[PDB]
């Protein structure tokens, strides 16, 4: 009962990875509210419940599958199927709690983990820091199989919070940045995995601040500098939306236009 | 979420001052907490973040001089400030970001404290 997208690590290539988060960006905004040429996704206030989520089923070459679930305004995984159980993250109102029992609503066992999302906790349950979680086609195949195998119980907590801060990142960091999907791209135009440097890492930790910067702004600049890191380590100031042009793809719905 | 600041005031140049900031309210997916300084007519800089996780960053003209730490059990982060220069006089801010769907889908900053160093 929402969209479902489906990408298969199963002799996966730079351009079905291309195509599947060019998927994932129109499923989850229609492109009309952009500002400043980057689309904003829904609002949602008044956004229908049945518009709410999409689903991407992931599968890999063990032929095992999983379907995760994205909140359409905020492109972040907000929990997964796996056969017959469903898996959410802890949401942070009583509204989004409401909201996510419309998801895999078929399914026999449903479970909230007593932790959310965010990266910060994802990264002590997994015992590594994403700086040490190396992404690319063969760290999503593994995640496949991990979050699959933790609805027999199998797959243990560290590996399973590693598993989440893999998908999160190739899906919904990829969807947000075009910087980001153009990182996983080169680790499967080269068939070489390694972890993410400070400048995916400092996006990944600043997008709320950057939708917030770009929306509030005059004209494009903005009202303060946002601070980014390079490759290896060092400062950039972002002081208008002119430079995010290339590398955000999507931003959060933060004020009307 | 609430965030009350402590320390900073005057010091002399090589003395040393030690900030705190502790959180408190809607703040089960809290990420980084860190401080921002800001002199009277300069732009506002980050001095030091730290994760839960432990991820720390500096700016680069406090290395070897700053050091922040946290406490998870309590949301409270310190940042220990030696070897003080004249140019670390500014207002630091304590800052805090969290979010269970996005990193930063709060973003809350503290009052800002005071920090005087004489040359
Ligand atoms: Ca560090």
């Amino acid at each position: 009962q929402y969209p479902i997208i489906n990408f298969t690590t199963a002799g996966a290539t730079v351009q079905s990875y291309t195509n599947f988060i060019r998927a994932v960006r129109g499923r989850l905004t229609t492109g009309a509210d952009v500002r400043h040429e980057i689309p904003v996704l829904p609002n949602r206030v008044g956004l229908p419940i049945n518009q709410r989520f999409i689903l991407v089923e992931l599968s890999n070459h063990a032929e095992l599958s999983v379907t995760l679930a994205l909140d359409v305004t905020n492109a972040y995984v907000v929990g997964y199927r796996a056969g017959n159980s469903a898996y959410f993250f802890h949401p942070d109102n009583q509204e989004d709690a409401e909201a996510i029992t419309h998801l895999f609503t078929d399914v026999q066992n449903r479970y909230t983990f007593a932790f959310g999302g965010n990266y910060d906790r994802l990264e002590q349950l997994a015992g590594n820091l994403r700086e040490n979680i190396e992404l690319g086609n063969g760290p999503l195949e593994e995640a496949i199989s991990a979050l699959y195998y933790y609805s027999t119980g199998g797959t243990q907590l560290p590996t399973l919070a590693r598993s989440f801060i893999i998908c999160i990142q190739m899906i919904s960091e990829a969807a947000r940045f075009q910087y980001i999907e153009g990182e996983m791209r080169t680790r499967i135009r080269y068939n070489r995995r390694s972890a993410p440097d400070p400048s995916v890492i400092t996006l990944e930790n600043s997008w709320g601040r950057l939708s917030t910067a770009i929306q509030e702004s005059n004209q494009g600049a903005f009202a303060s500098p946002i601070q980014l890191q390079r490759r290896n380590g060092s400062k950039f100031s972002v002081y208008d939306v002119s430079i995010l042009i290339p590398i955000i793809a999507l931003m959060v719905y933060r004020c009307a236009p | 979420v609430q965030l009350a600041e402590t320390g900073g005031g005057l010091a002399q140049a090589g003395g040393s001052l030690r900030l705190s900031c502790a959180a408190s309210g809607s703040i089960f997916s809290i990420n980084a907490m860190g401080w921002y300084r800001q002199a009277p007519g300069k732009e506002r800089e980050l001095v030091a973040d730290i994760s839960g996780s432990g991820r720390t960053n500096y700016a680069d003209s406090v290395k070897g001089r700053f050091t922040i730490s946290r406490d998870n059990a309590k949301n409270t982060v310190s940042l220990q400030m030696n070897s003080l220069k004249p140019e670390d006089t500014a207002v630091y801010y304590c800052n805090v970001v969290g979010g269970s769907y996005y990193y930063d889908e709060y973003n809350y900053w503290g009052q800002g404290t005071q920090v005087t160093v004489s040359s």
